[PDB]
C-alpha cells in the first residue's frame, strides 16, 4: 500500500492507519490456524510411512 | 424373538444359565438344554461370538 | 439400545436386516409357497440389491432411515472411516486413571519433581491405597477400606503419601508434536485445584501458562515404572534428540537475573573493593557492594 | 446540562477532545425492525405476510367456479405472559386468524357467484411474538435466530480465471443469482466459445437457447454482428469502408481512398492515414478479392433463378463460390466485421459448433440435459423450458433483483419482474462477449456493493410463503373435487402443517440459537451478530481463503477486529456502533456530508455504490468555529486509497471517531496503544465474564456503559414516572404525577422484578433495585441494579490493585500473583443457580408418584423430604441427596408363600414400589433457591405445590388489591367531598362509611342523584375487581400440561458459590490473559511505602512480545485515580466542609484538555453535591475514548495534581526480606475480568469405570465419570519411546479389557502387578465384520 | 449426539465376583463360592439349597461342612 | 389430557394397514405362472376379506369407543365413576350391522386415557350394585370401595358392615356379597389386630 504509518506504540494510530493495519494480523491468525492441520497430515503420512 | 433377530436356541444361552423355557437355570446344568426349549444351560458370551 | 424404554429402536444395518429378514423371509417365502423361477424375476434382483446395502450400500442406490436424508451405514461402514472399527480403536482407547489436568506455574520443586492437585490423587492410588490399608491392617474387608477411604481419613492420607514417595508418573500436553510432550517425574501433592510445573519442562510441553490442560499417568506394572524412570523421566532428556542441542534451554527471567549478576554500570560503591569472595554474600546482600559494581578485584579458586 | 437523574448520582471523568454530534443508534433496532414490519399493518401490501399471503392468497376450483379469498387477518392476544410463559415453559407467541371466504359460483353464468362463505375466520397457526428485548421466547427458552448477509440478486459478470484456468487464460464468465428459480451462467471456454449452464450441470451450448428461444440464426447474427454490405458490383470487389468503423490495420496491397491512395501497400495504418480517410470523404473503394476469401458470407442468400442453398451462413466467402454468387445471387453480399484486434464472433463460432438448428430439436435437447431419460412429446420439454425462467410462479427472483439486474444493465427503470426476458438475456450476453473483448470491469466478491444483508421479518415471510404454496395445492384440490358445496373456508383448513414449518424454521435451525447470558455486553452483542453461514453464503466450513478478508468498502461496517480465533474466523461481522441497514438488503454508515469549507453537521446513511464517489474527511481533522478546515491538505478518502486532498476537494466527514469501531470492541479504553491481534484477543475475550457477587463499577471505561446496560435491558426503566411511590425488595411501586398520569390510570406502576432468576448461561442474575425510599425520577430513569451492573455500567469485574514486577518464578511467563488479601475479602466469588426435575410417568407396571415412600432405604435421606416428597425451599444439599421421590410400582405378585411371609411379617412394600426416585448430583452440590411443578391437567395431586399455588395467589391477589384500594380511595374521596357543605362533619363518615349517611339530602336535589350514581359505580367496581380475581385464579389453575405420558414434572433448582482459588482464569481489557496461581501468606505480597501493599504481582517480563502499552497507561490511569478517590476519602475523615469539598472535586474535574462541559456549585445542591461525593467513595470514574484517549501529558500532570509521581516509579519493600527494592516501580490498579473457563469443571479423575456394551470402553467427557480417549500422535510418541511396557498396558489396562480387567484389578489387589495380553475383542469384532460381509474371516496359527 | 449408549451395570453380581476373587480363596473354595453365587433369587434369599449344591458339585470331597463355610 | 381432552386416535398408526401397489401387481404378473397366478388372486379376495376384517375391528372399536367415551367429558369425567354394567350387545346394535352379533376386535385392544391404559373390555362393564337404584357397573361401587378404604377400619379392613354401609351411602348396597374384601388381597377382622 501507497501510504505507510509513523506511530508507535507510545504514539497511538489513526483510524484508517489501525483499519489497514488490520488485515496483516488477521491473515496471520488465519495462516497458523490452516497451516497446523496441513502440517500435521504431512507428518502423519511421514509417520506411517516409517 | 422366534426364528431370527435374538432367537433363543441360537447365537448362544440366555443372560443366566437358565433355558429360554425357564427349566435348566441352576448351575448344576453345564451343558443341558431344556425340552420345552432347547438353549444351552450356560453364558451369555456366545450372544457375540456365535 | 431403547430410547424411551418401550422401543428398543433399532438402527441401520440391523434395521437393513429387517428389510433383509423379510428378504430370508422371502426366500424362505420363495423356498416354498412361491414359485422361485417365476418369483426370483423381480425379487432376486431386490434381494441382490438389498443384500448389498446391508454390506455396502455406498455402492450403488440410496438407503435412508425414516426422517432422515442421510444413508445407511452397512457392514462395511462401521469398519473404515472416522467413526468405525479402523477408526481410533487400535490406540485409541479411553484411559482408566488419568483426564483433564490443570497448569499453573511450579516456583519451587527443583527440576526432579512434578507438582499435581491432591484431588485427583488417590483416587489413582486408590489400588495402591486400599492394598496398603489391607496390608497394614487398618482394613481387614475391602468395604472397611471403602468405608474408611469414603470416610476420608487423615491416616488414609499419611498412607497414600507414603506410597506418593517412591512411585513416579508421567505428564504429557495437549496436542503431541515431540518426544518432549511428554516426561516422567516425582509426584508431589499440593493444596490445590492445578498441576505446578518447574521451568525444567516448559518449552517443551509446548504450552503457554494460558487456559490449558495436561495428562498424568500412572505407572501401574513395575515395567512401566522402571521404563518411565528410565527413559519418560524428564531428568534424562538433557539435549534435544533432533538437533542435538540441550532439550533443557533455560529460557525464562532467570536469564535475565544471571545478567543483572555480571554488569558493571561505571564505578558503583565500593568500586575499588577487593577481597577473597566468601562474605561478598554479605558486601553485596548486607551493604557495600552490589552486582552492578566494577573494579572488585577476588582471589579466585 | 447534563440533569442524568440517574446518572446525576455520579459522572464519570470522560477524556473526549471531539465535539458530539449524533447519539449511539437504538443499538437494538436492527434485530426489532424486521419482525416489527413482518406484522405491520400496511396499507399496500409490500412485504411479508401482506405479500406472503397476498402471493398465493386465491385459491380456485379447477374451473369449478368456486373461489376462496380472504377480507384480512388478525393475530391473537396472549395466552400466557412473558414472565408466566416463562414459568409455564411453552412458546410465547400470539394465534392468528384470517377471515375466509369459500365462495361458490353457478355454472352457465359469467362469474356469477350463487353464494359466499365469507363469514368464517380462518386461525391456521400462531404466530411467534418478538420480543420488547427482541429475544424468541420459543419453548420458553431463552433464544435469538442469527441475521443473514448473502449475494444480492441480479446478473454479473464474474471472472472465475486464473490458475483454475490451467491453460494461462483469463475466462470472461458471468452469473445471474436470482432470488428464486433456476441459475443461469454463461461461461467463456479456452477456445473463446461460450458455454450455458443451469444448475452447475454439463455445459451447455451457447446458442441451443436462443434457437430455442424463438430466435433464428439470421436474427441471431443481425442482432449480435455487424454487418458490411460489402457492394462489389460488376465485379468491382469495392466495399464502402469507413476508417473511423474499422482501421488500425496494415494495408496489404489495392489500398486507395477516393482515388488518390491514402493507405499504401503494405502500409502499417497510422493515425495520420486514418484521419485523412476520415476529412475526405470515402466511398466504394476497390479491395483485394483476399479480404473476400477472409470475409464470411453474414447473410443466407439464394440466387435469383432457384432458392438453392448456396453460400450458407456462418461460412467463409469463397472465389468459386464467390463468382457463383456474383453471377447467380446477387451483387452485394452482407459480410461481417469481427476485427479480431477490438471485438470477435466468439458466437457464430459457437453457431457452428450448435448440433441442433430448429427450436423443438433445441427444446428436446434442454429436456434430455435436465431430464436424463423420458424424451419429451413436443409438451414436455416445451413446458420444461417455459417454466425454467419465463414462468411467474417459478423464477420471479426479486422487485430488488431487477432493480440490480437493471443497473448491470444501466437500465433508466430499476422496477421489473421476477420472471425472465429476452432482451435482458441479449444485453447480458452482449456485455459479457464486450468485457471478454474488453468493455468493462467484472464485478468483485469483496465489494459490499454487491453483498446485502436479509432481516428476520424476510425470513419468517420466506417460511410463511413457503407454506401457504404447500397448502394452496391441497386447497385447490379441495375446491375443484366436490365444488358442489357451500361449506365454509374451512373444509381442509389444517394449520398444523403452518404450525410445524413456523415453529421448525423458528425451534430447529441453525440460523437460531440460545442466547449469550454471561454479561449485559455479550446479550447486546450476540444478539447483534451477523454471520453468513446457514440457508446463504458458504455452503461447507471449507471453500474460502478471501471470504474473510478486510473488505475495502467495509470500513464502516463491522467493527474490524470482533471475531472468534476458531475455525469460523473473518465471518461473523458485529454490526457497527451505528450501522445502518439500506432500504433493499445492504447496510449504509451515517456520514456528515461537507459542504464548502464548513463540514454540515446533517448526516446522512451512504451505501458502498455512493461509498466510492464522493470525498470524505477523516474523524481526527479539526474543523474551523467556521466549520471550516484547519489544514488545508487533510487525509481523505475518495476510492479507496486515501490521500491529501484540498480544504475544497473534500465531500463528506465521518459521524464520530467510534465510526469504526462497534460495540463488541468498543469498550476496552487504551486503543491507541493497544496493538492488534493481542487486541482481538482479549476483546473476543471481554464477553467472556460472570457478573461477580459485589459489582465493582468499572474505573476507567470508554463511556458507553451507561447506554450498554440502558438499551441492553437487563435493568428496569421508568416508564412514564414521576416520583417513586413504595420500594421492596422484590419490587417498586411508583405514583405517576397527574400531568403525565393518563385520565382513568392507576397512575402507578409495579415492576416487579425477579431475583434469582437461571439465565441463559447458568449464571445467576438478580436484578437490584436501585432508590431506598420515595426517590423522584423523570421517565426512563434506571432503576433496576442488573447483573454486573452498578447504577447504570457495564459492571463487568473487579478494579484490583496491582504493581509491576517478575519475583520467585511464580510469575514466569503469564501469571497472576493474588495474595491472601483478595480472599479475605473474596471480591471476585462466583454465583450461580442450575436446576433439575423429574417426572412422574404412570406406567403399565404401576404409575411413579412422589409419596417420600421408599421401601429398604435409610431414615437420614427421607429427613429433607415433605409428605409431597419435595424438599422444603431453603434446605442445604450434599452429595447423591434424594431430590423427588417417586416410586414405580411394579408387576404384581402371586400367593408366593416366601413373598407371603415376608408380606406378613414387614408388608406394605412387597418391593412393589421400586425406587423411582430423583436424586442431587455426583460431585454437585448447593442450596435449593426455588421449585416449581407442571402436571399433565387432571392431575390434582398438590401435595406440597397447593402451598406455592397459595404463594402465586396471595402475591397475586396483593397485586390486584393496590390499584382497587387506590380507586376506592378516589371513589370515597370524592363522596364525602360531595357531603361536604352539606352539614354532614367529616366525624360521622370517618367513623363508618355508612354510604356517607346514605345519600342524606344535603341537596335531596343532585346529591341523592349523584349518590346513586356513585353507588353504581362503587357496586360496579367492586363486581369488576371480583370478576379480575376470579379471573386471575383460574389463570393461576387453569392447569398444566404434560404430553410425555408424565402425571407430573417437578423442577427442583439449586444455588451455589465459588471460590477463586489457585490456577484459575483471568485476564485484563488491555488485552492479557493469565492465571491467578500463587497464594502467599499475607505476610508476603510487598507493601508500599506508607504500607498499603497491592494483591496482584504481574509477570512483566512479557511487556515487549504483545505491544501492550494499553497495561501501562492501566497502570497509571489506575494509580491516578485510586489516589483521586483515597483523597476524597480522606477529606470524608475529617468531615471537611460541604464548601471545600466542592471546591476541590471541582478542581479535580477541570484539569486536563477539553473534553466536557460540567460545573459544580451551579446545579447540584449541598446534599446532591454530598451524594455526588458519597458515591465517589473508591475512585473518580473515567471515560478514556478508544479513537480520541486522553494524553499520557495530562495524565502525568494530574498525578502531580494527585500529588503522585507523574513517572509513577516508587519504593518497594520486600515483605519476605524486608529489603528496600532497587528499580522504583510504577503501581496502579488494573482492572480485571473472570471469564468463563473456571475451574468448576477442569479437576478431573477416574480410577475404574465401566466398559461399554459395545467395544467396552471407557465414557468419555465427565459423562458418568468419563474418560477422555488418546492419541494416535501420542501413540506415534509413545512408540518413539520404546516403552513396550507402557504402550502394552495403555492398548490393554487401559483399553477394553473386560476379563484382564478383573484378572489385573484382582493381581493390584494382591499386589502382583501382571497384565494378561490374550486377544483384543475388537480383533474378533472386526473379523465377524468380515464374515457380516461377503468375506469369510479365518485365522492361521 | 447419538443416543448410543453401552454401560454395562455390573447389578452387584460382578461386585459378588470381584469379592470372590479378591477375597483369598483355593480353586474348590473359588468354584464353590461360585456355585452358591450363581442360583440366587431376586429377594437375595438362596433358590436352591446347600445339599443340591454339594450335589452338583459332583465331587466326594465337596460335603456340607465346605458348602456351609462357603455359604 | 395434556390439553385435558383428545382424541384416543385409535394408535391409528399403530394400525396395520397393508398397501397394495400397481408396481407390486407388476411384480405378481413376473410370478406369471398360472397356478401362482390362481393363488394371488385368491389371495387378494382373501386379502380383501381380511380388509374388511380388520376395518371392522377398527371401526367397531372406533364407533363403540367414542360412545364409552361419550359419557366421559374433558377426559375422565368423574374417574371411574362414569359408567354401569355394559352391554356388549348394545355397542354392537349401535354398529347396527352386526347388530348384537358379538365378536373380539375391541376385546384385545386397549383404549389409553389420561389416567393410563384401560382395555375395551375394561370398556365393558358389569353389574355391582344391587338396591338403592344400583344394578350396574363394579368399578363404581370398588371406587366407592375404595374411598372407603381410605376411611376403613383400623383394626381391620373396612369390615363388611363397614364397606357396606359405606356401599349402601353410595346407594348402591353390594351387601356383604361384594364384601371383595378377600378379593381387594384384604384378610380378616381380627388377623389385622396387631400391636401398636
Amino acid at each position: 500500500i501507497e501510504t505507510p504509518i509513523t506511530a508507535n506504540f507510545r504514539e497511538g494510530l489513526n483510524v484508517l492507519q489501525y483499519f489497514i493495519s488490520t488485515h496483516g494480523a488477521r491473515k496471520g491468525l488465519a495462516d497458523t490456524a490452516l497451516k497446523t492441520a496441513n502440517s500435521g497430515y504431512l507428518t502423519r503420512r511421514l509417520v506411517d510411512v516409517a | 424373538e422366534r426364528d431370527g433377530l435374538f432367537c433363543a436356541r441360537i447365537f448362544g444361552p440366555v443372560k443366566d444359565y437358565e433355558c429360554l423355557c425357564g427349566k435348566y437355570k441352576r448351575l448344576k446344568h453345564r451343558g443341558v438344554i431344556c425340552e420345552k426349549c432347547g438353549v444351552e444351560v450356560t453364558q451369555t458370551k456366545v450372544r457375540r461370538e456365535r | 439400545v431403547p430410547l424411551d424404554g418401550g422401543r428398543f429402536a433399532t438402527s441401520d444395518l440391523n434395521d437393513l436386516y429387517r428389510r433383509v429378514i423379510n428378504r430370508n423371509n422371502r426366500l424362505k417365502r420363495l423356498l416354498d409357497l412361491a414359485a422361485p423361477d417365476i418369483i426370483v424375476r423381480n425379487e432376486k434382483r431386490m434381494l441382490q440389491e438389498a443384500v448389498d446395502a446391508l454390506l455396502d450400500n455406498g455402492r450403488r442406490g440410496r438407503a435412508i432411515t425414516g426422517s432422515n436424508k442421510r444413508p445407511l451405514k452397512s457392514l462395511a461402514d462401521m469398519i473404515k472411516g472416522k467413526q468405525g472399527r479402523f477408526r481410533q480403536n487400535l490406540l485409541g482407547k479411553r484411559v482408566d486413571y488419568s483426564g483433564r489436568s490443570v497448569i499453573t506455574v511450579g516456583p519451587y520443586l527443583r527440576l526432579h519433581q512434578c507438582g499435581l492437585p491432591k484431588k485427583m490423587a488417590l483416587e489413582l492410588f486408590k489400588p495402591f491405597i486400599y492394598g496398603k490399608l489391607e496390608l497394614r491392617g487398618l482394613a481387614t474387608t475391602i468395604k472397611a477400606a471403602k468405608k474408611m477411604v469414603e470416610r476420608e481419613e487423615a491416616v488414609v492420607w499419611d498412607i497414600l503419601d507414603e506410597v506418593i514417595r517412591e512411585h513416579p508418573v508421567l505428564l504429557n500436553r495437549a496436542p503431541t508434536l515431540h518426544r518432549l510432550g511428554i516426561q516422567a517425574f516425582e509426584p508431589v501433592l499440593i493444596e490445590g485445584k492445578a498441576i505446578q510445573l518447574h521451568p525444567l519442562v516448559c518449552a517443551a510441553y509446548n504450552a503457554d501458562f494460558d487456559g490449558d490442560q495436561m495428562a498424568v499417568h500412572v505407572p501401574l506394572t513395575l515395567e512401566a515404572q522402571l521404563e518411565a524412570r528410565a527413559l519418560m523421566m524428564s531428568t534424562n532428556n538433557i539435549l534435544s534428540p533432533a538437533n542435538g542441542e540441550p532439550i533443557i534451554v533455560p529460557s525464562q527471567d532467570v536469564v535475565l537475573g544471571l545478567y543483572y549478576m555480571t554488569r558493571d554500570c561505571v564505578n558503583a560503591k565500593g568500586e575499588g573493593m577487593v577481597l577473597t569472595g566468601p562474605k561478598e554474600a554479605e558486601r553485596l546482600y548486607r551493604s557495600g557492594l552490589a552486582s552492578l559494581h566494577a573494579r572488585v578485584k577476588v582471589r579466585i579458586t | 446540562m447534563v440533569y442524568s437523574y440517574t446518572e446525576k448520582k455520579r459522572i464519570r471523568k470522560d477524556f473526549g477532545k471531539r465535539p458530539q454530534v449524533l447519539d449511539v443508534p437504538y443499538l437494538l433496532s436492527i434485530q426489532l425492525d424486521s419482525f416489527q414490519k413482518f406484522i405491520e399493518q400496511d396499507p399496500e401490501g409490500q412485504y411479508g405476510l401482506e405479500a406472503a399471503f397476498r402471493s398465493v392468497f386465491p385459491i380456485q376450483s379447477y374451473s369449478g367456479n368456486s373461489e376462496l379469498q380472504y377480507v384480512s387477518y388478525r393475530l391473537g392476544e396472549p395466552v400466557f405472559d412473558v414472565q408466566e410463559c416463562q414459568i409455564r415453559g411453552v412458546t410465547y407467541s400470539a394465534p392468528l386468524r384470517v377471515k375466509l371466504r369459500l365462495v361458490i359460483y353457478e355454472r352457465e353464468a359469467p362469474e356469477g357467484t350463487v353464494k359466499d362463505i365469507k363469514e368464517q375466520e380462518v386461525y391456521m397457526g400462531e404466530i411467534p411474538l418478538m420480543t420488547d428485548n427482541g429475544t424468541f421466547v420459543i419453548n420458553g427458552t431463552e433464544r435469538v435466530i442469527v441475521s443473514q448477509l448473502h449475494r444480492s440478486p441480479g446478473v454479473f459478470f464474474d471472472s472465475d480465471k486464473g490458475k483454475t484456468h490451467s491453460s494461462g487464460k483469463v475466462l470472461y464468465n458471468a452469473r445471474i443469482i436470482p432470488y428464486r428459480g433456476s441459475w443461469l451462467d454463461f461461461e467463456f471456454d479456452p477456445k473463446d466459445n461460450l458455454f450455458v449452464r443451469i444448475d452447475r450441470r454439463r455445459k451447455l451450448p451457447a446458442t441451443i437457447i436462443l434457437r430455442a428461444l424463438n430466435y433464428t440464426t439470421e436474427q441471431i447474427l443481425d442482432l449480435f454482428f455487424e454487418k458490411v454490405i460489402f457492394e462489389i458490383r460488376d465485379n468491382k470487389l469495392q466495399m464502402e469502408l469507413v476508417p473511423e468503423r474499422l482501421r488500425g490495420e496494415t494495408a496489404s496491397f489495392d489500398i486507395e481512398a477516393n482515388g488518390k491512395v491514402y493507405v499504401e501497400k503494405g502500409r502499417r495504418i497510422t493515425a495520420r492515414h486514418i484521419r485523412q480517410l476520415e476529412k475526405d470523404d470515402v466511398k466504394l473503394i476497390e479491395v483485394p478479392v483476399e479480404y473476400i476469401a477472409g470475409k464470411v458470407v453474414a447473410k443466407d442468400y439464394i440466387d435469383e433463378s432457384t432458392g438453392e442453398l448456396i453460400c450458407a451462413a456462418n461460412m467463409e466467402l469463397s472465389l468459386d463460390l464467390l463468382a457463383k454468387l456474383s453471377q447467380s445471387g446477387h451483387k452485394r453480399i452482407e459480410t461481417l466485421f469481427t476485427n479480431d484486434l477490438d471485438h470477435g464472433p466468439y458466437i457464430s463460432e459457437t453457431l457452428r459448433v450448435d448440433p441442433t438448428n430448429d427450436r423443438l430439436s433445441a427444446l428436446v435437447e434442454i429436456y434430455r440435459m435436465m431430464r436424463p431419460g423420458e424424451p419429451p412429446t413436443r409438451e414436455a420439454a416445451e413446458s420444461l423450458f417455459e417454466n425454467l425462467f419465463f414462468s411467474e410462479d417459478r423464477y420471479d427472483l426479486s422487485a430488488v433483483g431487477r432493480m440490480k439486474f437493471n443497473r448491470s444493465l444501466l437500465r433508466e427503470e430499476i422496477e421489473g419482474s421476477g420472471i425472465l426476458s429476452k432482451d435482458d438475456i441479449i444485453d447480458v450476453m452482449k456485455k459479457l462477449i464486450d468485457i471478454r473483448n474488453g468493455k468493462g470491469e467484472v464485478d468483485d466478491i469483496d465489494h459490499l456493493g454487491n453483498r446485502r444483508i436479509r432481516s428476520v421479518g424476510e425470513m419468517a415471510e420466506n417460511q410463511f410463503r413457503v407454506g401457504l404454496v404447500r397448502v394452496e395445492r391441497a386447497v385447490k384440490e379441495r375446491l375443484s373435487l366436490g365444488d358442489l358445496d357451500t361449506l365454509m373456508p374451512q373444509d381442509m383448513i389444517n394449520a398444523k402443517p403452518i404450525s410445524a414449518a413456523v415453529k421448525e424454521f423458528f425451534g430447529s435451525s441453525q440460523l437460531s440459537q440460545f442466547m449469550d447470558q454471561n454479561n449485559p455486553l455479550s446479550e447486546i452483542t450476540h444478539k447483534r451478530r451477523i454471520s453468513a453461514l446457514g440457508p446463504g453464503g458458504l455452503t461447507r466450513e471449507r471453500a474460502g481463503f478471501e471470504v474473510r478478508d478486510v473488505h475495502p468498502t467495509h470500513y464502516g461496517r463491522v467493527c474490524p477486529i470482533e471475531t472468534p480465533e476458531g475455525p469460523n474466523i473473518g465471518l461473523i461481522n458485529s454490526l457497527s456502533v451505528y450501522a445502518q441497514t439500506n432500504e433493499y438488503g445492504f447496510l449504509e454508515t451515517p456520514y456528515r456530508k461537507v459542504t464548502d469549507g464548513v463540514v454540515t453537521d446533517e448526516i446522512h446513511y451512504l451505501s458502498a455504490i455512493e461509498e466510492g464517489n464522493y470525498v470524505i474527511a477523516q474523524a481526527n481533522s479539526n474543523l474551523d468555529e467556521e466549520g471550516h478546515f484547519v489544514e488545508d491538505l487533510v487525509t481523505c478518502r475518495s476510492k479507496g486509497e486515501s490521500s491529501l486532498f484540498s480544504r475544497d476537494q473534500v465531500d463528506y466527514m465521518d459521524v464520530s471517531t467510534q465510526q469504526v469501531v462497534s460495540v463488541g470492541a468498543s469498550l476496552i479504553p487504551f486503543l491507541e496503544h493497544d496493538d492488534a491481534n493481542r487486541a482481538l484477543m482479549g476483546a473476543n475475550m471481554q464477553r467472556q465474564a460472570v457478573p461477580t457477587l459485589r459489582a465493582d463499577k468499572p474505573l476507567v471505561g470508554t463511556g458507553m456503559e451507561r447506554a450498554v446496560a440502558v438499551d441492553s435491558g437487563v435493568t428496569a426503566v421508568a416508564k412514564r414516572g414521576g416520583v417513586v411511590q413504595y420500594v421492596d425488595a422484590s419490587r417498586i411501586v411508583i405514583k405517576v404525577n397527574e400531568d403525565e398520569m393518563y385520565p382513568g390510570e392507576a397512575g402507578i406502576d409495579i415492576y416487579n422484578l425477579t431475583k434469582y432468576t437461571r439465565s441463559n448461561q447458568n449464571t445467576c442474575i438478580n436484578q437490584m433495585p436501585c432508590v431506598s425510599l420515595g426517590e423522584p425520577v423523570e421517565r426512563g430513569d434506571v432503576l433496576a441494579d442488573g447483573p454486573s451492573t452498578d447504577l447504570g455500567e457495564l459492571a463487568l469485574g473487579q478494579n484490583m490493585r496491582v504493581a509491576f514486577m517478575p519475583w520467585n518464578g511464580y510469575n514466569f511467563e503469564d501469571s497472576i500473583l493474588v495474595s491472601e488479601r483478595v480472599v479475605q475479602e473474596d471480591r471476585f466469588t462466583t454465583i450461580h443457580i442450575q436446576e433439575l426435575a423429574c417426572v412422574s410417568r404412570d406406567t403399565k407396571l404401576g404409575p411413579e408418584e412422589i409419596t417420600a415412600d421408599i421401601p429398604n432405604v435409610g431414615e437420614a435421606a427421607l429427613s429433607k423430604l415433605d409428605e409431597s416428597g419435595i424438599v422444603y425451599i431453603g434446605a442445604e444439599v450434599t452429595g447423591g441427596d434424594i431430590l423427588v421421590g417417586k416410586v414405580t410400582p411394579k408387576g404384581e405378585t402371586q400367593l408366593t408363600p416366601e413373598e407371603k411371609l415376608l408380606r406378613a411379617i414387614f408388608g406394605e412394600k412387597a418391593s412393589d414400589v421400586k425406587d423411582s426416585s430423583l436424586r442431587v448430583p455426583n460431585g454437585v452440590s448447593g442450596t435449593v433457591i426455588d421449585v416449581q411443578v407442571f402436571t399433565r391437567d387432571g392431575v390434582e395431586k398438590d401435595k406440597r405445590a397447593l402451598e406455592i399455588e397459595e404463594m402465586q395467589l396471595k402475591q397475586a391477589k396483593k397485586d390486584l388489591s393496590e390499584e382497587l384500594q387506590i380507586l376506592e380511595a378516589g371513589l370515597f374521596s370524592r363522596i364525602r367531598a360531595v357531603l361536604v357543605a352539606g352539614g354532614v362533619e367529616a366525624e360521622k363518615l370517618d367513623k363508618l362509611p355508612r354510604d356517607r349517611w346514605l345519600e342524606l339530602g344535603l341537596t335531596d336535589e343532585e346529591k341523592q342523584n349523584q349518590l346513586e350514581q356513585l353507588a353504581e359505580q362503587y357496586d360496579e367496581l367492586k363486581h369488576e375487581f371480583e370478576k379480575k380475581l376470579e379471573a386471575k385464579r383460574r389463570k393461576i389453575t387453569q392447569g398444566d400440561d404434560l404430553a410425555p405420558g408424565v402425571l407430573k414434572i417437578v423442577k427442583v433448582y439449586l444455588a451455589v458459590k465459588r471460590r477463586i482459588q489457585p490456577g484459575d482464569k483471568m485476564a485484563g481489557r488491555h488485552g492479557n490473559k493469565g492465571v491467578i496461581s500463587k497464594i502467599n501468606p499475607i505476610e508476603d505480597m510487598p507493601y508500599d511505602e506508607n504500607g498499603t501493599p497491592v494483591d496482584i504481582v504481574l509477570n512483566p517480563l512479557g511487556v515487549p512480545s504483545r505491544m501492550n502499552i494499553g497495561q501501562i497507561l492501566e497502570t497509571h490511569l489506575g494509580m491516578a485515580a485510586k489516589g483521586i478517590g483515597d483523597k476524597i476519602n480522606a477529606m470524608l475523615k475529617q468531615q471537611q466542609e460541604v464548601a471545600k469539598l466542592r471546591e476541590f472535586i471541582q478542581r479535580a474535574y477541570d484539569l486536563g484538555a477539553d473534553v466536557r462541559q460540567k460545573v459544580d456549585l451551579s446545579t447540584f445542591s449541598d446534599e446532591e453535591v454530598m451524594r455526588l461525593a458519597e458515591n465517589l467513595r473508591k475512585g473518580m470514574p473515567i471515560a478514556t475514548p478508544v479513537f480520541d484517549g486522553a494524553k499520557e501529558a495530562e495524565i502525568k500532570e494530574l498525578l502531580k495534581l494527585g500529588d503522585l509521581p507523574t513517572s509513577g516509579q516508587i519504593r518497594l519493600y520486600d515483605g519476605r526480606t524486608g529489603e528496600q527494592f532497587e528499580r522504583p516501580v510504577t503501581v496502579g490498579y488494573m482492572y480485571m475480568l473472570k471469564l468463563n473457563h473456571l475451574v468448576d469443571d477442569k479437576m478431573h479423575a477416574r480410577s475404574t469405570g465401566s466398559y461399554s456394551l459395545v467395544t467396552q470402553q471407557p465414557l468419555g467427557g465427565k459423562a458418568q465419570f468419563g474418560g477422555q480417549r488418546f492419541g494416535e500422535m501420542e501413540v506415534w510418541a509413545l512408540e518413539a519411546y520404546g516403552a513396550a511396557y507402557t504402550l502394552q498396558e495403555m492398548l490393554t489396562v487401559k483399553s477394553d479389557d473386560v476379563n484382564g480387567r478383573t484378572k489385573m484389578y484382582k493381581n493390584i489387589v494382591d499386589g502382583n502387578h501382571q497384565m494378561e495380553p490374550g486377544m483384543p475383542e475388537s480383533f474378533n469384532v472386526l473379523l465377524k465384520e468380515i464374515r457380516s460381509l461377503g468375506i469369510n474371516i479365518e485365522l492361521e496359527d | 449426539l447419538p443416543v448410543y449408549q453401552g454401560e454395562t451395570t455390573q447389578t452387584l453380581q460382578d461386585y459378588l465376583m470381584w469379592q470372590v476373587e479378591l477375597t483369598p480363596f483355593t480353586d474348590t473354595d473359588r468354584a464353590i463360592a461360585t456355585s452358591i453365587v450363581d442360583a440366587v433369587d431376586d429377594t437375595g434369599y438362596l433358590t436352591i439349597q446347600i445339599e443340591d449344591i454339594v450335589d452338583s458339585i459332583g465331587d466326594d470331597e465337596i460335603g456340607l461342612e465346605e458348602v456351609e463355610a462357603v455359604l | 389430557k395434556v390439553s385435558g381432552r383428545w382424541t384416543v386416535e385409535l394408535n391409528a398408526d399403530s394400525i396395520p394397514r397393508l398397501k397394495i401397489n400397481q408396481q407390486y401387481a407388476a411384480m405378481g404378473n413376473s410370478a406369471r405362472n398360472d397356478a401362482d397366478g390362481q393363488f394371488i388372486r385368491s389371495n387378494l379376495q382373501e386379502a380383501r376379506w381380511l380388509i374388511k376384517s380388520l376395518e371392522s375391528r377398527n371401526d367397531t372399536l372406533l364407533r363403540v369407543s367414542r360412545c364409552i367415551v361419550e359419557q366421559q367429558q374433558a377426559f375422565f369425567e368423574q374417574g371411574e365413576e362414569y359408567m354401569k354394567p355394559m352391554v356388549l350387545a348394545d355397542i354392537a346394535q349401535a354398529v347396527e350391522m352386526h347388530e348384537s352379533t358379538i365378536s373380539r376386535v375391541t376385546t384385545q385392544k386397549y383404549l389409553h386415557s389420561p389416567r393410563g391404559i384401560f382395555e375395551l373390555k375394561y370398556f365393558f362393564s358389569s353389574h355391582v350394585n344391587t338396591e338403592g337404584g344400583g344394578e350396574a357397573s363394579s368399578t363404581a361401587i370398588r371406587a366407592l370401595v375404595k374411598k372407603l378404604i381410605a376411611a376403613e377400619n383400623p383394626a381391620k379392613p373396612l369390615s363388611d358392615s363397614k364397606l357396606t354401609s359405606m356401599l349402601s351411602e353410595q346407594g348402591i348396597m353390594v351387601a356383604r356379597r361384594t364384601v371383595y374384601r378377600e378379593s381387594l388381597s384384604i384378610p380378616p377382622s381380627n388377623q389385622r389386630k396387631q400391636l401398636v
